[PDB]
């Protein structure tokens, strides 16, 4: 599967891997940098704990970075 | 002005398959999207919030997706108990409004297709 | 759970006003947002705006600003909204509905706002307007 | 002392104490809804843990509540 | 359009004592306030970010604060190797623009008034 | 430490443009922000713009844009800013200086853009217009 890899936020093909995955959180400069990022391709989609959230899907490129919308 | 969200009015579902309900915007990947059911002469329900979360009570056959410029409501195994209309949701801080789609009514139909 | 109980049905001669009230029961009025959302007859869902009442602070769709008011009463958890210079397409059900995210919890509180979603639903106030 | 106090954020008298507190973090919405804020009064500048910011001073009702400004 | 930042052109400080170097804008509070030293001929130096936080190795007796419509950049005990301009800064989110003061110069004098 | 290392002074008619370079030295380039801050003789500091190269997207002062371009190449973790239709009061001491909070780490990255203070700073650049 091809998918967004931070931290270079650039599509790798991940050949043994099943699905891509999006994990954000707040750290302490989430007001005024918004939440990390980390995308990643894996086999099966990862765990993550309390206050992390987690997105996996399983086509091509499916985890595009997501910038925060600048009012 | 405002930031506009598109479902399709209405989607046709054999018994037992999977409701597709979609919700494009210009980006709306960026956007936190949430998801209502409304059956006639009741008032809304929440059924999916932030993209892909269950609220408390809400069957694990419905699933939400939110990528690019598509978000998604997918309800696996259909019921007839699930037809109702569907709308999505987002607040759109840049004009601080809250923006609903025109809601989606899925219909299930009383026999397979083949 | 907290529940949200509106005022009566009420008609309209075109160009008047209406004021639809939301009486809250339990859960901390002060620090949960309220919205108007209402629905035309076959229609859809259309917010009117909301008011979170911590901060004082209105917020309405541009469709309606200068036409609403939203108000709360934190002395009597109660919610209005009123909707002047009505016209026919202002008939529909108009709801109530809390923000599911407070604004403050354990001895703190949030420093901007953002509607979230809406978990707490009035049952319902038919408008129509008629003359 | 003087200080506005959270959640209600009015102002009380504090007697016994000497400076107002701004006390600050971000959970896991801190990017949609700001940094929380803790506002109250102290006999001293409380110590707080990574991640948190504080801010004492020593004037009345020199910690209002700071809202996030809105681009 | 953009936000404006207001120092005084010039600070008197006698030496010992607490100079006090004041940076006012409509809300300050609401921003994050940055100070900078800068000597002549030389680049600037950051001695305060983020309000009150003292960069590694910059000494005790910097320290900032912000609320209201003014952010204070403090020098505690003077020296004079403190004499300097300083500089504060913030980010204008509503602009996308860095926003410099115009600078206060920081004079440490000769002599006690009394 | 990292270092930011700028081209050599410039001598420019009026009408004609600059181009000022900023290397810097230090592993990761991608990831921090350069900014252009200017200094006019006996004046204050002014931003000029900045790069986040990660996103490849830059800002610019008003006061400047249309007649500024500040790039980043990356291969050579080289910064430029390019600044046209030179006049008199362009003469300054120019800068490039560092965002001190980095974009991305330990495999994750900030969504939005936010300039913080500056921490590293080029040794400046002396431009001087005249005829
Ligand atoms: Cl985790
Ligand atoms: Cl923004
Ligand atoms: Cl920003
Ligand atoms: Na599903
Ligand atoms: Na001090």
């Amino acid at each position: 599967i091809r998918c967004f890899i931070t931290p270079d936020i650039t599509s790798k093909d991940c050949p043994n891997g099943h699905v891509c995955y999006t994990k954000t959180w707040c750290d302490a400069f989430c007001s005024i940098r918004g939440k990390r990022v980390d995308l990643g391709c894996a086999a099966t989609c990862p765990t993550v704990k309390t206050g992390v959230d987690i997105q996996c899907c399983s086509t091509d490129n499916c985890n595009p970075f997501p910038t925060r919308k600048r009012p | 002005s405002s930031y506009e969200l598109t479902q399709p009015p209405s989607v046709s579902v054999a018994p037992g398959r999977t409701a597709t309900i979609t919700c494009e915007g210009d980006n709306i990947g960026q956007q936190i999207v949430h998801w209502y059911q409304q059956k006639p002469g009741q008032a809304p329900v929440a059924v999916i919030s932030s993209d892909s979360d269950r609220p408390s009570g809400i069957p694990e056959r419905f699933s939400g997706s939110n990528s690019g410029n598509t978000a998604t409501l997918t309800i696996s195994r259909v019921e007839a108990g699930d037809e109702a209309d569907y709308y999505c949701q987002v607040w759109d801080s840049g004009s601080d409004h809250v923006v609903f789609g025109g809601g989606t009514k899925v219909t299930v139909l009383e026999n397979l297709y083949f | 759970q907290v529940q949200l109980v509106q005022s009566g049905a009420e008609v309209k001669k075109p160009g008047s006003s209406v004021k639809v009230s939301c009486k809250a029961s339990g859960g901390t009025f002060s620090s949960y947002a309220i919205s108007w959302v209402r629905q035309a007859p076959g229609q859809g869902l259309e917010w009117m705006g909301g008011i979170i009442p911590i901060f004082g602070t209105a917020n309405y769709a541009q469709k309606f600003q200068g036409r609403v008011t939203i108000t709360a009463d934190e002395s009597t958890s109660t919610a209005y909204m009123e909707l002047r210079s009505l016209r026919s397409d202002d008939t529909a059900v108009y709801y109530c509905a809390r923000d599911n995210l407070g604004y403050c919890s354990g001895g703190s509180c949030y420093s901007d706002y953002y509607y979230y979603y809406m978990d707490v639903w009035g049952q319902g106030t038919l408008v129509t307007v008629s003359s």
